[PDB]
RNA sequence: GUGGAGCCUGCGGCUUAAUUUGACUCAACACGGGAAACCUCACCCGGCCCGGACACGGACAGGAUUGACAGAUUGAUAGC
């Protein structure tokens, strides 16, 4: 359901919910405004990835673990310029923390169901 | 009863044509009306130079600007005066009606 | 020109909500007159608006001390594309 | 920062302080009744404003 | 030979004397100018003057602290400190002995360059 | 044209790759222990660290210092 | 009357970092609405800063980099 996850992330961008970058993510985890966090992997981050993993394990933070940073950046879609074509040169993003005003959606609910399964 | 109109304007013929029309309307609807009290109109005075630079001749204006006031007092209910006042006014004229 | 991201989005929203815009050409302004609810100093609006102009989004006219900008349909459509709004809602000048 | 520098010089009075809202000039400001304009813009705009050559 | 004396006042009486009282002492514009007050630009002068007296040796002028206010009365707070008064181009070095009170720092860096008529 | 002073350089900001990494303290068990003072502000209830100068504490986003 | 006289203002000359720069019968010379302390202001002098838009480069959300509380010669609470 990656097309659905893409649509949900885009709607969260439309509504201006998402609180992002590792530092704002640590802030949102401390404030307890994270409903799901996602972390990049397969990157030379021995301590960073270990820290954010224990931080999410600290208190009530769900963890997605996406593989590539360049891929995470192209998924989230920050600096998409020249939309009549491909993103020209994605820069690899590591972490995203969703805060969700617009929770009323079938894709979001099917993700919560997938998590239930 | 006592409503007090204050008519001011920059231009004169507009002020007199409007105020005369509203008074004539008041005579038509039949109620105590004070004639248009021509207050003495004032005169605003300004003197400028034509020159761009310092150096041409030093020329001066003698600018007047008269501002004329009429005023009309009626002894009548409010709604009838609203009926006369809505109709018969023109751009230059400025009507200000004090209620008491 | 240092905007707060909050202003970038709220100013684009301002351009949307009223299609057209007027502004005094005055660098030495603490607050903007017509739009004094927000601080948005006239220098901020001026420099952003000249940046929009530079990229074709506003039509220019200058009187006394005061620029006058007409927002074009490219501007309307770009603002709704940035803010991801529906095509139903509109500015007050578009709405009837 | 820049906010305590940008416009820090005091503009409290004089034709230098206020200025024409047309020219931004400090020459002949009509300050009576708050007209606030230079002798050149005044001469330019007198008819529109309503001044008139009576005498 | 002796200590100085303003009207009925010794310099020591001048130094340990309040500012408004010192105003009533010295001249109308000057007593007024204290009554009206020093701005930020002049306060940074006073602190930087204290630091210069702290760092200064005994047998030495204190280090120079610059100020553009040529229009500035040298007060007893200021006495015993160097200030670099701005001409616009340069800062003129002034040590301010107690007789300097009621005078401008601008006085000691003349603005017009003094005249000599037949130069060439 | 020849200059007296060399040109002045832009302040090279002391970049650290994964600077947030040194903020928290790693453990073999699943935990994090925020050691240095935490701001009591609502925007950063706890996690965000304060500057640790040689002499006295200081807070970054809101700019606030506490001398010794 | 003025002119001689003391002085107001505007002007020449000089010097000056700069005295932005204009005019010499009328049609230059209290002229630039020129009563400019700063501002004006241009001119000049130290140093910042970009208010070098926008486009495209790079850059990079593992935070580009402005703003940024310290101490240091600084007018100043310019991270200059
Ligand atoms: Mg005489
Ligand atoms: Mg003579
Ligand atoms: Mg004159
Ligand atoms: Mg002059
Ligand atoms: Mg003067
Ligand atoms: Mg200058
Ligand atoms: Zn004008
Ligand atoms: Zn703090």
């Amino acid at each position: 359901v990656n097309t659905a996850l893409q649509e949900v992330l885009k709607t969260a961008l439309i509504h201006d919910g998402l609180a992002r970058g590792i530092r704002e993510a640590a802030k949102a985890l401390d404030k307890r405004q994270a409903h799901l966090c996602v972390l990049a992997s397969n990157c030379d981050e021995p301590m960073y990835v270990k820290l954010v993993e224990a931080l999410c394990a600290e208190h009530q933070i769900n963890l997605i673990k996406v593989d590539d940073n360049k891929k995470l950046g192209e998924w989230v879609g920050l600096c998409k310029i020249d939309r009549e074509g491909k993103p020209r040169k994605v820069v690899g993003c590591s972490c995203v923390v969703v805060k969700d005003y617009g929770k009323e959606s079938q894709a979001k609910d099917v993700i919560e169901e997938y998590f239930k399964c | 009863h006592r409503i007090r109109i204050t008519l001011t304007s920059r231009n004169v013929k507009s002020l007199e044509k409007v105020c005369a029309d509203l008074i004539r309307g008041a005579k038509e609807k039949n109620l105590k009306v004070k004639g248009p009290v021509r207050m003495p109109t004032k005169t605003l005075r300004i003197t400028t130079r034509k020159t761009p630079c310092g150096e041409g001749s030093k020329t001066w204006d003698r600018f007047q600007m008269r501002i004329h006031k009429r005023l009309i007092d009626l002894h009548s209910p409010s709604e009838i005066v609203k009926q006369i006042t809505s109709i018969s006014i023109e751009p230059g004229v400025e009507v200000e009606v004090t209620i008491a | 020109m240092l905007m707060p991201k909050k202003n970038r989005i709220a100013i684009y929203e301002l351009l949307f909500k009223e299609g057209v815009m007027v502004a005094k050409k005055d660098v030495h302004m603490p607050k903007h007159p017509e739009l004094a609810d927000k601080n948005v100093p006239n220098l901020h609006v001026m420099k952003a608006m000249q940046s929009l102009k530079s990229r074709g989004y506003v039509k220019e006219q200058f009187a006394w001390r005061h620029f006058y900008w007409y927002l074009t349909n490219e501007g309307i459509q770009y603002l709704r594309d940035y803010l991801h709004l529906p095509p139903e809602i509109v500015p007050a000048t578009l709405r009837r | 920062g820049h906010q305590q520098l940008y416009w820090s010089h005091p503009r409290k009075f004089g034709q230098g302080s206020r200025s024409c809202r047309v020219c931004s000039n400090r020459h002949g400001l009509i300050r009576k009744y708050g007209l606030n304009m230079c002798r050149q813009c005044f001469r330019q705009y007198a008819k529109d404003i309503g001044f008139i050559k009576l005498d | 030979f002796r200590k100085f004396t303003y009207r009925g006042v010794d310099l020591d009486q001048l130094l340990d004397m309040s500012y408004e009282q010192l105003m009533q002492l010295y001249s109308a514009r000057q007593r007024r100018r204290l009554s009206r007050g020093l701005r930020r630009k002049q306060h940074s002068l006073l602190k930087r003057l204290r630091k210069a007296k702290k760092e200064a040796p005994p047998m030495e002028k204190p280090e120079v602290v610059k100020t553009h206010l040529r229009d500035m009365i040298i007060l007893p707070e200021m006495v015993g400190s160097m200030v670099g008064v701005y001409n616009g181009k340069t800062f003129n070095q002034v040590e301010i002995k107690p007789e300097m009170i009621g005078h401008y720092l601008g006085e000691f860096s003349i603005t017009y360059k003094p005249v000599k008529h037949g130069r060439p | 044209k020849s200059y007296t002073t060399p040109k002045k350089n832009k302040h090279k900001r002391k970049k650290v790759k994964l600077a947030v990494l040194k903020y928290y303290k790693v453990d073999e068990n699943g935990k994090i222990s925020r050691l240095r003072r935490e701001c009591p502000s609502d925007e950063c209830g706890a996690g965000v660290f304060m500057a640790s100068h040689f002499d006295r504490h200081y807070c970054g986003k809101c700019c606030l210092t506490y001398c010794f």
